[PDB]
């Protein structure tokens, strides 16, 4: 089985350099062209360039020439993407994938690696209890002011999922993040059913178990 | 320097055909090969197209490549359509060498039941007051197609500032959700009455009110 794995995603400050990797597996690694791609949060595909192991071979689009370097280190089936100097503009999602099969065409993708570039700081969340028509009320808690992303939120330890919702977060002007989690549960159970959202922030080793109940 | 122009968006019901063209500004398209590119969101893309009429294996038949050199242009054509055909299709050909990709283009599904949005407005917390902070939290669920505005009013006067709203997500269900905050210090909540999230969707509105 042909296969293209990429390096985890990745959150860095303006400045910082960087180098992303797609690692190839199940093929002679020198004979096929890599390409590599940029897919910025919510736009289109753009070309940055290309490489042929085999003799470094390699291409840039003009939009993207000096301004990053690629390359490839045949003795482990690895091209590589780097940066010397991060902008906050090369946040976006980076594709690499196989030029293969007689006309060849991107026969396998890479699974992409996201990079997050962020003056923000990392901190953990302050989470604020949302207290509560029919026989049917709405609970939650407001995770604020956190970063980087990911959080992850569960109510009671994993125990009710069902009427659960989550919402994206937003993006302030801060560069923080906040969201919102509110579940939905049958009113008679109000008081008689504990209700705790269990908020983990991995970046921040943080974890937070706020109950919530009625005003 | 060509670049490749495709339409924004296309729709269609299922069943019947779609097509989405791909016209280049520089040189006859007959020049080089061009390919397309099926890409879901939240997932890489996929070649569904290549050498302009080509299809990989894996890829329904029910997709085709064309060129039409007249007007200069290549084309995507799914027959028979279905839901998963939703997604976003870049053309791509090639300029001495280096790549060229077209703008991309939304594929519309139609035959999804039009929804209005379910809104759910959090007061602050009485805790998050004791920090000597204050945020409103408007919920926006259940809704189709995927827009919304969000209007924030203190009693009855339009506020702008401390206002953060997202983007729509599609949810599980395939309806769209949504959510804005206002940013307000404890004295502007005790301040005012009342606050209200105002949430218009296709021309009508639905609005949720709450008081200190």
């Amino acid at each position: 089985e042909v296969q293209l794995v990429q390096s985890g995603a990745e959150v860095k400050k303006p400045g910082e350099s960087l180098k992303i990797s797609c690692k190839g597996s199940g093929y002679r690694f020198t004979s096929y062209w890599i390409v590599w791609v940029r897919q910025m949060p919510g736009k289109g595909l753009e070309w940055m360039g290309i490489i042929y192991p085999g003799d470094f071979d390699t291409k840039y689009s003009p939009s993207f020439q000096g301004q990053v370097t690629i390359s490839a280190d045949k003795s482990i089936s690895t091209a590589y993407l780097q940066w010397s100097s991060l902008k906050a503009s090369d946040t976006a999602m980076y594709y690499c994938a196989r030029l293969g099969g007689g006309y060849y065409y991107l026969d396998y993708w890479g699974q992409g690696t996201l990079v997050t570039v962020s003056s923000a700081s990392t901190k953990g969340p302050s989470v604020f209890p949302l207290a509560p028509s029919g026989g049917t009320a709405a609970l939650g808690c407001l995770v604020k002011d956190y970063f980087p992303e990911p959080v992850t939120v569960s109510w009671n330890s994993g125990a009710l999922t069902s009427g659960v919702h989550t919402f994206p977060a937003v993006l302030q002007s801060s560069g923080l993040y906040s969201l919102s989690s509110v579940v939905t549960v049958p009113s008679s159970s109000l008081g008689t059913q504990t209700y705790i959202c269990n908020v983990n922030h991995k970046p921040s080793n943080t974890k937070v178990d706020k109950r919530v109940e009625p005003k | 320097n060509f670049m490749l122009t495709q339409p924004h968006s296309v729709s269609e019901s299922p069943g019947k055909t779609v097509t989405i063209s791909c016209t280049r500004s520089s040189g006859s398209v007959a020049s080089d090969y061009v390919q397309w590119y099926q890409q879901r969101p939240g997932s890489a893309p996929t070649t569904v197209v290549y050498e302009d009429n080509q299809r990989p294996s894996g890829v329904p038949d029910r997709f085709s490549g064309s060129i039409d050199s007249s007007s200069n242009s290549a084309s995507l054509t799914i027959s028979g359509l279905k839901t998963e055909d939703e997604a976003d299709y870049y053309c791509q050909s090639y300029d001495n060498s280096s790549w060229v990709f077209g703008g991309g283009t939304k594929l519309t599904v139609l035959g999804q039941p039009k929804a209005a949005p379910s809104v759910t407005l959090f007061p602050p917390s009485s805790e998050e007051l004791q920090a000597n902070k204050a945020t409103l939290v408007c919920l926006i669920s259940d809704f189709y197609p995927g827009a919304v505005t969000v209007a924030w009013k203190a009693d009855s006067s339009p506020v702008k500032a401390g206002v953060e709203t997202t983007t729509p997500s599609k949810q599980s269900n395939n309806k769209y959700a949504a959510s804005s905050y206002l940013s307000l210090t404890p004295e502007q909540w005790k301040s005012h009455r009342s606050y209200s999230c105002q949430v218009t969707h296709e021309g009508s509105t639905v609005e949720k009110t709450v008081a200190p």
